[PDB]
């Protein structure tokens, strides 16, 4: 980058800023936006003694029907500079090699793609398969049963969701107040074209993408103490 | 021209109401369904961002009743009008069918990409009749032209993304065969979440014999029986803004009324079609706050039960019929009764006793 353009990303809270300047047109979910982000950056890669570590992140995203995660999906795989983006039926892994690999309707796939599935969460490797899985999921019913257990309620084996490094779980529960946030919200997003005035506005993406860019070139050493 | 902008100037707001009135006059009752079909056929309006994230504009339409509801009849008359208009039963055609595919051309060498039949009909009308005998693999296909209107393909050696952005009339029996009053209707309707919540309105028809109904059913499909055509001889083998008024087709009773041209209509709706409306902010907070009521009846449901779950496709649902009932009368803002109009659909169709 030229480094102003680094100094205008280095503001205060700059964190937040670039936690909320992905995917900003989706009101809330800070938390995602950070998982994303740090699945954007990603970790390190490391072969000690013989065995080989993985850094890339896989992140596992379910929630009932219609809390927009395919549009965050797109979102991600807009910003992402090696992203593919398929579906259950429609399909890949070695095309988002040092990529992003975008995959929704996990749960509605076949089980004998999901035991392929397991070597290249576990290995990285089909060929090389180096890249970071993202995938989406539904309840069985169609909403999630807090009664029923979280293995249940995904259908899929327990060492699958323990391969995803990060599980996080978006209910719509009804809030009144809420509710009409989220709704004027959308209102101001539909009249507008744009999204509502939050306290920053977000990044670019060419800015994004160029900072995510420069900071996977860095690899940081963990300290012993 | 002239004789459009004189109807729209005498009927203000009359022309939503006549139209739905005078859809088809062979077809008694169901005005609702009418005024769900009127609104297909204005349509919405498709919106692009600066971010190019594409938003739907076209509403999908479920029916489920008891056979001989005259259910046949409403989609052989939707296929007739509407423009663009592909008929695909059940069983009919296979996800193959629907969806475009690659096929490996022997005479080059090449693979080439042959459309489907929803990547055909584009901006028309896609009918499907027993959709309850479609298979999920199907319903799963068809999701993604219903979400965002595009089918995507990807074969090794060539890959593109095709344009689907269609509406989609589907008519389906109970798993009982006729539909249980008693049992919920979740248990009648026998479908998934998704693919109810992708749908935008649902519809239950009932065959209730009530003795009026019944006479009024008889007679009219007897005088429809009884009607011939003029300048045809007896027992042999075989453009005004308004209808020409006849004993039988209409009635005595009904002298007082008059039904619209079919040619007319068809320009009226498309020059409504043409016609692009704006969302006003008095409609928005009204929208709104009426969401948040519907949002919040799970605890005011009383003995009432629920069709469909609400979600936030319900209020791109309720825009988008607004934007409809605003492309039923040539105007350029949307106002109260707009709102209301569509409202007041979805307390027809979401809620049932």
């Amino acid at each position: 980058l030229t480094r102003e353009e680094l100094r205008q990303i280095a503001e205060e809270d700059f964190y937040e800023k670039l936690a909320a300047s992905i995917a900003p047109e989706i009101y809330g979910h800070e938390d995602v936006k950070k998982a994303l982000l740090l699945l954007l950056v990603g970790g390190v890669d490391q072969s000690p003694r013989g065995m080989k570590i993985r850094g890339n992140i896989n992140i596992c995203l379910m929630g009932d029907p219609g809390v927009a995660k395919s549009q965050l999906l797109s979102y991600i795989d807009r910003l992402a500079p090696r992203s593919q983006y398929t579906t259950g039926r429609g399909s890949a892994l070695v095309l988002a090699d040092q990529g992003v690999c975008c995959i929704d309707e996990f749960d509605k796939m076949a089980e004998a793609d999901r035991t392929a599935i397991h070597e290249v969460m576990e290995q990285q490797t089909i060929l090389n398969a180096r890249c970071s899985i993202l995938a989406a999921a539904n309840p069985a019913y169609g909403r999630y049963n807090p009664r029923r257990s979280l293995e249940q309620n995904i259908q899929l084996p327990a060492a699958l969701l323990s391969r995803f490094d990060l599980l996080w779980l978006i209910q719509d529960r009804p809030d009144r107040d809420n509710d009409l946030r989220l709704a004027q919200h959308i209102t101001y997003v539909h009249q507008h074209s744009r999204q509502p005035p939050s306290q920053f506005e977000p990044l670019d993406m060419k800015l994004m993408r160029r900072y995510i860019a420069m900071c996977r070139e860095k690899q940081p050493m963990v300290p012993e103490s | 021209i002239a004789k459009i902008k004189k109807f729209s100037k005498t009927r203000s707001k009359d022309i939503f109401d006549q139209l739905a009135k005078s859809l088809a006059p062979s077809i008694h009752g169901h005005d609702y369904v009418k005024k769900a079909i009127l609104c297909l056929l204005l349509g919405g309006v498709e919106r692009d961002l600066e971010n190019g994230s594409h938003i739907r504009g076209d509403i999908n339409i479920l029916l489920i009743g008891d056979p001989s509801v005259a259910k046949s009849q409403l989609l052989r008359y939707v296929l007739c009008t509407a423009p663009r208009a592909i008929p695909t039963t059940g069983r009919g055609s296979s996800g193959v069918g629907l969806t475009a595919a690659v096929t490996t051309d022997q005479e080059t060498g090449e693979r080439r990409l042959e459309a489907g039949a929803m990547v055909l009909a584009d901006r028309g009308v896609v009918c499907i009749d027993e959709f309850d005998k479609m298979s999920d693999m199907d319903r799963t296909a068809i999701h993604e032209v219903m979400e965002q209107g595009r089918v995507t393909i990807a074969k090794a050696g060539i890959h593109a993304r095709l344009n689907a952005r269609c509406s989609v009339l589907a008519a389906a029996n109970p798993v009982y065969g006729r539909y249980d009053q008693y049992k919920t209707p979740m248990e009648n309707i026998g479908l998934q979440d998704s693919l109810l919540s992708r749908f935008d309105l649902l519809f239950i028809m009932l065959d209730q014999m009530d003795p009026e109904q019944d006479r009024e059913i008889s007679d009219h499909v007897l005088r429809m029986h009884r009607y011939r055509a003029p300048g045809e001889q007896d027992g042999d083998a075989m453009t005004q803004i308004y209808e020409k008024h006849d004993n039988l087709l209409h009635g005595t009773k009904k002298k007082k009324e008059k039904m619209v041209s079919a040619a007319f209509m068809k320009k009226y709706i498309h020059v409504a079609k043409i016609i692009k409306p704006v969302l006003t902010q008095e409609s928005a907070t009204y929208i709104a706050e009426e969401y948040s009521r519907l949002r919040s009846q799970d605890s005011m449901s009383s003995d009432t039960a629920r069709t469909s779950p609400v979600t936030a496709r319900t209020l791109e649902t309720l825009i988008r019929l607004a934007t409809a009932h605003a492309k039923a009368r040539m105007s350029k803002t949307v106002d109260l009764q707009d709102a209301e109009e569509a409202v007041e659909l979805v307390q027809y169709a979401y809620f049932k006793k």
